[PDB]
């Protein structure tokens, strides 16, 4: 579960502390992608860093 | 892993930055000369002067459970589940 960021940010601050696996399906936030903090959460999308370069390249053409 | 306990009737919570952030390898370093020890020392010279106090809470003894922070959120949060583990009981948090 997670569709936003927000929501699976909130939702994984609280299942590490009871050792929960958690896989999200749309939220593409960067920061967590930090693992010292959310050190159980995985996803099947790509973060944001990369959407940032799409943008300005397409603005540059 | 240390946790400050008093006895009484009711317990209030504390939680104080005594450690500075260690780093990778440690979670606690270093200690907090003004803001981690003399707050901590504050919070119990308070309760003394309560627990003899006649007009406030005269028959009513309050507790203490305080925990440190090591000015960490991650473990500032592993740290706060003694408060709400029970639901001793702990009325509120300072
Ligand atoms: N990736 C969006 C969710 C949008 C969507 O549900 O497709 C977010 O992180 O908020």
């Amino acid at each position: 579960g997670g569709s936003y960021s927000d929501v699976s940010i909130q939702v994984a601050n609280l299942l590490r502390l009871f050792q929960i696996p958690q896989i999200s399906y749309a939220s593409t936030s960067a920061k967590l992608s930090d693992k010292s903090r959310y050190d159980y959460f995985a996803r099947t999308v790509p973060p944001d860093f990369f959407q940032a370069k799409a943008m300005a390249e397409i603005l540059r053409f | 892993k240390k946790v400050l306990t008093l006895e009484g009737d009711l317990v209030l919570g504390g939680l104080f930055p005594v450690h500075q952030k260690g780093g990778p390898a440690e979670d606690c370093g270093p200690v907090n000369e003004h803001r981690g020890i003399q707050r901590l020392e504050a919070m119990l010279f308070a309760l003394d002067r309560i627990n003899r106090d006649p007009h406030l809470l005269p028959g009513v003894r309050l507790g203490a459970h305080i925990l440190d922070s090591c000015s960490k959120d991650t473990h500032a949060l592993e740290q706060a589940l003694d408060f709400v583990r029970a639901s001793t009981a702990i009325t509120g948090v300072i």
